[PDB]
């Protein structure tokens, strides 16, 4: 299929007749990227001219690039003067006076969609000018990144004035600004006022504790149209898991990607987090990382995704403080449920037995691990005979990330071999960072001419 | 790996306003996640090349500094719909293997 030209450059130097060549495509383009190109706001003038004549350009994406407050005056000229679906200045340099000139846009376009405006510190001052914009009748904005730009608890009496004046909002994602729990208690009651179908929110990082997890709760309960929540890398702890359960749990909430990396949850969260995977049909993706989850835990999440309602199909739960003590309990959630496809559980020490173990649940006619991680699980070369003999019978084994782990060039080659099979339909096999001699170079390189349709990625 | 492959994935310090910014550019620039890949892990050092240099050692020699130097700790957080990354900086001992009397691998933190 084919839908407009797409001019896509990343991280190279631009070079002004090559620029002058690009120009007279962008003038053609559906979409035009150009994310981390050293561009600088002398760039940004010839851009605005493009989107007032190109009745075709949708997307325009400039990330990384050191525009400045200059640079998006001068780019939004053109977009003063009427048709751009999605706009990213990620990373631009922006300050809070670049605000003004994107309330004075958002109040323009109602073609507008998308704005990606994150990493720039445009602080609560900036954003409250943004908020102005978005209040406007015009404005049909959907999505909004508002990520690491410098947002205190200040922000959100504009934000929920903003909110209740956007019925299109599907997505927003306010992580990395220090917020607090008063702060995002007050946003919750703003979203659930709200007329909108959020569909995504994102506060990671934003300072979030178990005080405010009865509010996120009674967003998750009052916004059925919830998909996407993250509150990873916020210390809510196994308290404020509970009380994020009792909205995971209401009947209104049908929420399917789930992201509490780094909450600071223990064993004990595991019993609530069991209610969930065993009661919410919805649920298909779950990332745990970097919780103290333990064996003990692991294994009660195991026990929940052996009821025929659990739908999860990705579950990450790399450094987990898992064992082989767990992996008989993971084995047996291999065997029977057919829904899970992709499993991280890297940074674990399970060592040998441990990976073992799984590669028995592994081979079970019903298990549907597409995409299996084990980087740094201790493993040495004596496990890849056994991993090997996984890659030629498992048909549906199509990732195996097996990195950071000590394999030798002994176990390298065992994998290989296996590679080499025609049985094998392993797509990517994933094995940064370890230490072989020259000769595996070689053979890796020989191996990428066998079977390109294998792919070895160091 | 080679030396300059240790250099391009393991040795940068380049200004980005936060740990996010630097590793999901970083991780790009430096020719690691391209094509659709996202590395889960990566850690980038930030000295003086000599350092880890410092000169001859039996090869697959692993080799400590002596001052723990800067270093910023990649993490892989979310793949799609693109890279997305955490990461800690940190003051650590960088480990590293040997060949041709050169560092051509990060084995340690």
């Amino acid at each position: 299929y084919f839908q407009g030209m797409d001019l896509d450059i990343q991280c190279e130097e631009i070079n002004p007749s090559r620029w002058a060549e690009l120009l007279s495509t962008m003038k053609s383009c559906s979409t035009i990227r150009l994310d981390d190109c050293n561009l600088s706001s002398s760039n940004c003038k010839d851009l605005s001219s493009i989107i007032h004549t190109n009745p075709s350009l949708k997307e325009l994406k400039l990330n990384n690039n050191e525009l400045g407050d200059a640079g998006i005056e001068y780019l939004c000229k053109g977009l003063l003067t009427p048709s751009l679906q999605k706009l990213w200045l990620q990373n631009c340099n922006l300050t809070s006076a670049s605000c003004e000139t994107l309330r004075s846009v958002l109040s323009a376009q109602p073609s507008l969609t998308e704005l990606h405006v994150g990493d720039n510190k445009l602080g609560t001052a900036g954003v409250k000018v943004l908020c102005q914009g978005l209040m406007n009748p015009n404005c049909k904005l959907q999505k909004l990144q508002l990520e690491y730009c410098e947002l205190t608890a200040d922000i959100v009496e504009a934000l929920n004035a903003a909110l209740q004046a956007k019925p299109t909002l599907k997505e927003l994602s306010l992580s990395n600004n220090t917020l607090g729990d008063t702060a995002v208690k007050q946003l919750c009651r703003g979203l659930v006022e709200a007329s909108c179908d959020l569909e995504l929110l994102h506060l990671e990082n934003c300072g979030i504790t178990s005080d405010s997890c009865r509010d996120i709760s009674a967003v998750l309960s009052s916004k059925p149209s919830l998909l996407d929540l993250a509150v990873g890398d916020n210390k809510i702890g196994d308290t404020g898991l509970a009380l994020l359960c009792q909205g995971l749990l209401h009947p209104n909430c049908k929420i399917q990607k789930l992201w509490l990396w780094d909450c600071d949850l223990t064993s004990a969260s595991c019993k609530d987090l069991s209610r969930v995977f065993s009661t919410k049909e919805t649920l298909l993706e779950v990332s745990l990382i970097d919780n103290n989850l333990r064996d003990s835990g692991m294994e009660m999440l195991c026990q929940a995704l052996k009821d025929p309602k659990a739908h999860l199909q990705e579950l990450w739960v790399r450094e987990c403080g898992l064992t082989a003590a767990c992996c008989k309990a993971v084995s047996s959630v291999l065997s029977v449920n057919k829904h899970l496809q992709v499993l991280h559980i890297g940074e674990n020490k399970l060592g040998n037995a441990g990976v073992e173990i799984l590669c028995e649940g592994l081979l079970h006619p019903n298990c549907n691990i597409h995409s299996l991680w084990l980087g740094n699980c201790d493993i040495t070369a004596a496990c890849c005979a056994t991993l090997a003999n996984v890659m030629v019978t498992k048909q549906n084994l199509t990732e195996l990330d097996l990195s950071y782990n000590t394999l030798e060039d002994e176990g390298v080659m065992k994998l290989c071999e296996a590679v080499r099979n025609p049985n094998c339909k392993m797509q990517q096999l994933i094995l940064y960072d370890i230490f072989w001699g020259p000769e595996v170079d070689d053979e890796l390189k020989a191996l990428e001419e066998a079977r390109p349709d294998v792919k070895i990625i160091s | 790996p080679t030396y300059q492959d240790f250099l391009r994935t393991h040795v940068d310090k380049t200004s980005f306003p936060n740990i996010a910014a630097y590793c999901n550019v970083m991780m790009v620039r430096r020719g690691i996640n391209v094509h659709g890949r996202c590395k889960s892990l990566n850690t980038f050092v930030h000295t003086d090349p000599r350092n880890l240099n410092t000169i001859n050692q039996p090869n697959r020699a692993l080799r400590t500094t002596q001052q723990q130097l800067p270093v910023t700790d990649c993490k892989l957080i979310r793949s799609h719909p693109t890279c997305s990354y955490t990461g800690n900086q940190f003051n650590h001992r960088v480990r590293v293997g040997c060949w041709g009397g050169l560092p051509v691998h990060l084995d340690g933190t």
